[PDB]
């Protein structure tokens, strides 16, 4: 697909345009007649490495979706893919698993003693004076990321562990 | 041996788009500034 | 093997080098600690082509800052990678030359060029075999030009064999920082045509404009313009740096671009430049690069190509790209607009192709074009010179010092020569 | 039988690694360097379980030369054949030629000197190099030089990449190719021309790949190679050696301009959608859209033709078609020749490579054709040279590099020869 | 085996020979108490040629010091590893001569004399063989010079067989403490032409420029400049203390850089030298270690090499590295830099290795270049000694003495000769 | 059949360091000094289970000596051959032939006397010594004067260490070579003559060692020694001893000074590299690529050579490499010999050392030639000698010792007479 504003169809030639229906299956001759259509010339003793790599079992259907990315740039495979959701709900959680990500970063190497500081004592304000001593500040926004992982002091720091 | 080590500007987090604030500023606390890191030892009596 | 060392005059060229030692340093992927943290190996294999493993991993860049006020100095080591270069390196005077090209070009070169040819010397002969020398400076302050002015002239005399790299800022009318502008900008050109072997003209005009219209930032500091200069030259540079499918070094582009050894000025662009905005609409391919490297508002110059003839041009490529739509885009813009090519020279493209595209991006475009249209500026600035010359502004602070009239005599004759030549081959 | 082969400049090793990964794939060995009698002629067994390409890459830019060194090839090329030098000649002849070939020629010929000492029925060298670069032209011909000073009386095969017309990629390239040829027509005995935009032509139309990088160009060219040198890698029913070429293609001593084709240049999809037959692949072979340099046959007169053949071949179809295509009128020869035809046939076909463009194909044409449309070419290449030359453009580069305006005039007066012989022979 | 017994002579030299025998002491592992504390046995088959073990392990240094004054042996005593030394090489007088070179000659050492050459009578007669004598001491002060002067007088005429090192800090118009430093230090080496095998010159004035630019300390006690000065006696006897790939004892050093009986005065640098900070953005290499051994600013004296004609060069190398590496270092900077060199005399460097670095630092080296540059150090004091003496300043305190014109007369000549034969080599 | 081996010299030590070190991991004796009929050439079996070298270190200073006391050989090597100065004659060759000499070289010489009393059937000699140093050349001159008027008839093999044109260490070694040839002038019978440059540039080259030291060097230094031994050591399909290198490379009793070159200088990668034949190394032992003496055989002409060969060789091959060598004319021979070669074969393998940059390689070369690039070198030597001589450079340390004008003047005029014979032999 060198250029027009037309290609990603020829690239849905290649699978998703010629499957009526199901999953992302393939059954083996199919795979290679939608392949030598295309140009590829595969031999089916190189073509049974293929489905050895992607399938290890004796179900001979292929899941394309794995393997057409990398026959592609991550820029043009979403053509291909035809849905990307590129909506602010989608990025507000990226943010939210970035926060969590970097708060579990934080506590990480203090996540030990944390539980034995913990059983020393748990209410929310416990809490703070808790992290604080062991040397994390805990703040108010911290806790409005932490809302959606607790209410238990023990699963806290088990889901932090 | 032995200046003006960093010039003034804002710090980002290591690898998020975050800059410190003062409320990591602490004795004992440790920042991370452009891959170094650096203990806060002792702070001024103001 | 090959070797580029980099030397930097002026506080503009400390802060275009201080820029863009953060952007090959993010490009080799070494930390402004000085170890390399990156992941692909091919990283690995041409940093000596600017950096000397001191201890484990330890990557100084071969580079000589030079300027007169420690607060250029202190503005080096203020941001990142300012901590990563050899202090032995930060050959530096004290006094000052303050926007006098005199000063930076008799007085006080007397006592500094010693020592920073001495530096120099070691930067150089350290390593084997040289490529060729980079300079980055400007054409309005003293200690940039005035200073950068006598090191080319004394490596060139020492060193002739060697390739030179000269970027240069010219100051513009509409861009005016000082009254001074054209008595250094006519003697440093003087010093220019016969010194150096090419030059990169910049303005700091075509870098507003282009940050207006393409970036449209609100507020442009001094930061983002280091950061467009230093994807020109990291795109000048990247070819050696990294194998490609062909690869095209800064003696080819040279001799590609030089037809006539006087006419060694060149007008350059960058692509993409498109504002976040309009990052999400644009498409990614050749002709897309080619419709903005070749718009007349991406030059980073202020002279519009359309006016005069193309004498050739040249694009440096990087990212997995395909030649037969690289040389036919080339093609194409060689026939459609066959106005504004030079006659007696077909085929006025030169053009190479790198693997690696750079860090953040997929497919990117440096263009390096040697045209007539720059003897417009070079009128300008001359208009300007005779101005003042013709009844004496300013005259007495650069006479009293060893400078003669004879000198502005050589320098008028030498810009009336060069725009008279640059007209005759448009 | 042995035959080495090495490659000038940018282009030719990247030529190389297309050809000897082929050729490893068409002898069944693995880049590690081993198998798992016919590779005698390429390969030297080295040892017990290795084989070593008879080769030298050779480039003054040292960046492809160690990716080649760093690439999946690294322990069959063994590390010592790849000459490099530190800094190229960049684009110029001069540099090429004096700067420094004068430390590169030496240590290059002592090397292919022990590579012949390993040899023993050499039959001939082989270049690869493409004229409008400077490694490729400069040193090149002064390798040419002092190698027809060591030998001379062996054939020098010399595929070269000549700058298109209106495809550049460069801008000197016509001063490159008018000093290369200037020194190429005393130089290579059998010397043929491949072009870049009649190969993206092809790729265009009969390989409908829009957006082609080099691989696609070099792996179709290694395919031409390896055409031409089945006749040495294997027994055919028809066989023909290198030594022939020299007295069917070259009538007079400097007319060795060749001009190379291919057929059938077809994909997978096209080897479904056409039964595949010989006849419709010798007309394929002749026209313009099938050839390997951006010319017309049609303006000019061909003067002698080879067709190789590999694959399913009986000589009957062969001859019955080549006699429909000598009473045919389309095509006129020169009156010189009767007989301008020579056939090989090759029982084994043009095996595929992973990933390739081309499909497994039951029988491939190489054609190798020689007529004026080269000198239309040359011509042409000659208006354009003087079009820059008469206001002395990039002279002084060449001058500071040490040179003269005397082998620039004996250059352009040399090739205004070179029309007028053609011109003659045309007649 | 070889044997070396240290003398020290005044304030200056028993401070520098303190400094010498605590590094040394480090260097060999024995604690102050004179214990061996280290862990290789490397370091004890060696430390006879400094040592003697005198009760079951405790080793004392070979050493004599020599002075006037009680102050000096307080400050000795009082620092550590000042209570090793045996009290009675302590040889001491009690009056002080005071920077009259005429008392330091003619009236104390008449009556001191006598009982150090019984003490280093005693010290040479209890080693078997002797290697050579170690002399430390300066040319602007009396005590030293003078006593030292007789000192060395008397130990040629009676041990002219065996070698002698005699280090000497020469007064500088820059550095200059006291007021007959020309009287002093032309009447010594007019004795020192004479009776001494060869001589190292040490100035303060080039100790100050390299605190300053190589070590960029704030404040250079005299600690360091000893420390600095100890670093090169360590260095330039290692070969004796350690086996190495190529040894070069003091005699084939002297045999190999002395080509006529005159000629032995030598500037000394030493490497590596690096400021605390560029530490650590620098490499460990020999170009790298050889690039600041050859430069000039590195010289421990005030005569520019590039202002003279180098006869010849000795290269000292500690740490295990590449001969190889070594030669070709030495023949490109014999090739390029040809002019400073001699002409009639090929191949101008000796080089040598050994395999065990000073502690703290991984490779080392040590330059003693014999150039003609010396004359100007030459020509400068001289001059002021024909100042004082074309109308007799400060010479009656030496005339009432017993000394008379005829030895300054004699000391000028001499001094002429010397500086017209090195012009005549120049 | 037994041959003794002296060391005089700090290079001479480290060199035997590296000999008998080879010898003993060669017949498989353990550092301790015993076995877990070949060896009776260099090793008694003292008492029983042991074995002492045939050998004697000497030396001036203990710092070398006695490191090798305590080294690992501390057993093998017995404590009383290892004779030690007291100080060194430090590059000074009147102290090393006057002052020392007369104390210690009596000790040498009666040492060495009990030593050929225990031997049975002397070969000769052979003494390691580089003519650079004080030590190596007095001495060992006055020892070799005192051993010709013992013996005189029989063999005493000098493998001297040249210094370099460019490549030097000392200064007055261009004395000291002087001096130093003036005795072996006369003295050794046979005298190998091995630079340092060239081995600098093998080790550059070939084995591809950036950053040597002295111990790779004595490694290839030794591995030519025990190539030189085995033919004698071991029975091969033709050996050649010691007594027969008077009769084929000595054709006048003053020109005693051989070239030597070993081949193949192979490293670990390059042998799984190269397929090894004996023609491509046969060529490889007379290119200066792989020669020990910094000269240019192309500018000399070559009188006579031998060629020691071990490992797998049949002589047909040899045969007919020599029989190409001798129709090719890149390298002329002198007008007074028609036959100028002298080959050899063993049929054990040079072995591999542990830490040793060698491959195991199947079979090698030891060439031993005679030329005049000799006669290039001493003329090149002579000249510097004059130089600073001219003015009487250092000349006051030989004189303070108690030699004179004389010896400097007559050795002079000789190595000029021996100018004079080059230049005759050479037409
Ligand atoms: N057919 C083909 N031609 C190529 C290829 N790469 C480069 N060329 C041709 O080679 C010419 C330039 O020579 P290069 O091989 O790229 O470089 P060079 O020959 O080493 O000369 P220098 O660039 O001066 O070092 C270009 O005009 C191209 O037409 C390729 O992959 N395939
Ligand atoms: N091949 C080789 N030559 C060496 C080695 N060490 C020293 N030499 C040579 O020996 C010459 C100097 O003599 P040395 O052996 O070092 O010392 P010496 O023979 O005892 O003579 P003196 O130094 O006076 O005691 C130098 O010119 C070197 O070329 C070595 O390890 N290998
Ligand atoms: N692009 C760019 N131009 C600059 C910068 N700083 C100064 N200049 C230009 O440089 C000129 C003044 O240079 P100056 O600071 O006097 O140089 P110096 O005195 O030699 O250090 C003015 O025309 C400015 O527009 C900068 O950071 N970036
Ligand atoms: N290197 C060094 N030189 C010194 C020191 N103290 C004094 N000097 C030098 O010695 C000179 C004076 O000599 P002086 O001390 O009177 O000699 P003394 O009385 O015999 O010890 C001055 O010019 C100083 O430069 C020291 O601690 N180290
Ligand atoms: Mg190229
Ligand atoms: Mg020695």
């Amino acid at each position: 697909l060198g250029n027009s504003n037309n290609n990603a169809f020829r690239m849905r030639k290649l699978f998703k345009m010629y499957d009526n229906d199901g999953s992302g299956r393939v059954h083996f001759e199919d795979f290679r007649n939608m392949a030598e259509t295309f140009g590829m010339q595969l031999d089916d003793d190189s073509l049974m490495a293929l489905y050895f790599v992607y399938d290890p079992e004796g179900s001979g259907y292929l899941e394309y979706e794995a393997l057409v990315a990398q026959l592609m740039s991550p820029s043009d495979f979403a053509f291909y893919k035809g849905y990307v959701d590129y909506s602010q709900d989608k990025a507000d959680e990226a943010r939210r698993v970035e926060l969590l990500s970097q708060l579990k970063k934080k506590i990480g190497p203090v996540a030990g003693d944390l539980e034995r500081l913990l059983k020393a004592f748990v209410s929310r304000h416990d809490l703070v004076a808790g992290c604080a001593s062991v040397g994390v500040v805990l703040g108010d926004k911290d806790f409005e990321t932490l809302a959606p992982v607790m209410t238990d002091y023990a699963a806290f720091c088990a889901v932090f562990n | 041996t032995g200046g003006k080590f960093l010039e003034r500007q804002k710090i980002y987090k290591p690898r998020s788009e975050e800059i410190y604030t003062y409320l990591d500023l602490y004795v004992g606390a440790t920042i991370e500034v452009f891959n170094r890191t650096f203990e806060l030892l002792e702070a001024d009596e103001y | 093997m090959r070797e580029i060392v980099h030397i930097q005059g002026g506080q503009c060229g400390n802060q275009i080098g201080a820029k863009f030692w953060e952007v090959v340093s993010d490009e080799h992927g070494i930390d402004p600690t000085g170890t390399y943290h990156g992941d692909s190996d091919l990283q690995l294999e041409r940093i000596n082509v600017y950096f000397n493993e001191a201890t484990g991993g330890r990557y100084v860049p071969r580079a000589i800052l030079m300027d007169l006020e420690p607060g250029t100095m202190d503005s080096v080591r203020s941001g990142p990678y300012g901590q990563i270069f050899r202090p032995d390196n930060f050959v530096f005077g004290q006094t000052g030359a303050g926007n006098n090209w005199a000063k930076g070009h008799y007085t006080e070169g007397a006592e500094l060029i010693d020592s920073v040819l001495d530096v120099v010397r070691k930067e150089a002969e350290s390593c084997d075999c040289l490529q060729g020398f980079q300079v980055c400076h400007s054409l309005g302050g003293g200690t940039g030009s005035g200073m950068g002015t006598l090191l080319i002239s004394k490596i060139r005399e020492e060193y002739p064999d060697r390739m030179m790299l000269t970027f240069s800022v010219v100051p513009s009318p509409k861009v005016s920082d000082t009254v001074v502008e054209p008595y250094n900008a006519t003697l440093s050109v003087h010093q220019l045509v016969e010194n150096a072997d090419e030059c990169m003209v910049l303005d700091n005009e075509a870098l507003y404009d282009i940050c207006f219209r393409t970036l449209k930032l609100t507020t442009p500091t001094f930061g983002d313009l280091n950061h467009l200069i230093s994807a020109v030259m990291s795109g000048i540079t990247c070819c050696l740096r990294f194998p490609g499918q062909l690869n095209a070094d800064l003696r080819k582009l040279a001799v590609n671009l030089i037809p006539f050894p006087r006419l060694h000025f060149f007008m350059v662009g960058f692509t993409p430049l498109t504002s976040r905005g309009s990052q999400q609409y644009r498409a990614l391919t050749v002709p897309e690069l080619t419709q903005q490297m070749w718009d007349a508002k991406n030059m980073m110059c202020a002279a519009d190509p359309r006016h005069g003839r193309y004498l050739t041009a040249s694009a440096l490529f990087r990212g997995r790209m395909s030649t037969k739509e690289v040389d036919e885009q080339m093609l194409n813009v060689q026939n459609k607009n066959s106005s504004y090519f030079v006659e007696w020279i077909p085929n006025n493209v030169k053009s190479s192709v790198c693997d690696i595209p750079p860090k953040g991006l997929k497919m990117s475009a440096t263009f390096i074009g040697n045209s007539t249209a720059i003897q417009e500026m070079f009128k300008r600035v001359s208009e300007q010179f005779t101005a003042m010359f013709r009844r004496k502004a300013f005259l007495h602070w650069y006479t009293g010092e060893g400078m003669d009239e004879m000198e502005f005599t050589e320098a008028e004759s030498n810009m009336n020569d060069l725009v008279s030549e640059y007209q005759q081959y448009q | 039988r042995e035959v080495i082969s090495i490659h000038i400049g940018q282009a030719g090793i990247q030529v190389g690694n297309a050809c000897w990964e082929l050729y490893c794939l068409e002898h069944g060995i693995q880049p590690d360097g081993q198998m798992p009698d016919a590779f005698n002629t390429f390969f030297s067994e080295t040892g017990a379980g290795k084989h070593v390409p008879r080769c030298i890459f050779l480039d003054l830019e040292p960046t492809v030369v160690d990716e080649v060194r760093t690439g999946t090839y690294r322990q069959l090329f063994h590390p010592e054949q790849l000459i490099s030098g530190k800094e190229d000649a960049a684009n110029n002849f001069a540099r090429g030629h004096y700067t420094i070939g004068k430390e590169i020629v030496d240590l290059a010929l002592d090397r292919i000197r022990k590579l012949a000492d390993n040899c023993t029925g050499l039959q001939g060298f082989l270049v690869f190099n493409a004229v409008g670069g400077g490694t490729g032209s400069g040193l090149g011909s002064l390798l040419l030089e002092r190698l027809s000073v060591d030998y001379g009386k062996k054939s020098k095969l010399g595929f070269t990449v000549y700058p298109s017309p209106q495809v550049s990629t460069a801008v000197v390239e016509p001063y490159n190719s008018v000093l290369s040829t200037h020194s190429l027509l005393e130089h290579t005995d059998v010397a043929v021309m491949l072009d870049n935009e009649a190969i993206y032509d092809i790729c265009r139309r009969s390989l409908d790949i829009e957006r082609p990088t080099y691989t696609n160009l070099n792996r179709l060219i290694a395919q031409v190679i390896s055409s031409l040198t089945a006749s040495l890698r294997f027994d055919g029913a028809l066989n023909v050696d290198i030594t022939e070429f020299q007295t069917n293609l070259v009538p007079y001593p400097r007319i060795h301009f060749m001009l190379s084709s291919y057929a059938p240049i077809i994909s997978a999809e096209k080897a479904y959608h056409e039964q595949l037959s010989v006849a419709e692949i010798t007309n394929a072979a002749f026209e313009p859209a099938s050839m390997m340099v951006k010319c017309d046959p049609r303006h000019g007169k061909y003067m002698a033709c080879c067709l190789m053949y590999r694959g399913d071949v009986v000589p009957k179809d062969v001859n019955a078609s080549v006699a429909t295509i000598k009473t045919k009128r389309t095509i006129q020869f020169v009156d010189w020749c009767p007989t301008g035809f020579k056939c090989g046939i090759n029982y084994q076909p043009p095996t595929v490579v992973p990933g390739g463009d081309l499909a497994k194909v039951q029988r491939a044409v190489c054609m190798i054709s020689n007529s004026t449309a080269i000198g239309e070419i040359f011509s042409r290449l000659d208006h354009k040279f003087d079009l820059m030359y008469a206001k002395r453009a990039f002279v002084h580069w060449y001058v500071g590099e040490g040179m003269e305006e005397g082998e620039f005039s004996e250059a352009r007066e040399d090739l205004a020869a070179l029309e007028k012989d053609f011109e003659e022979v045309g007649a």
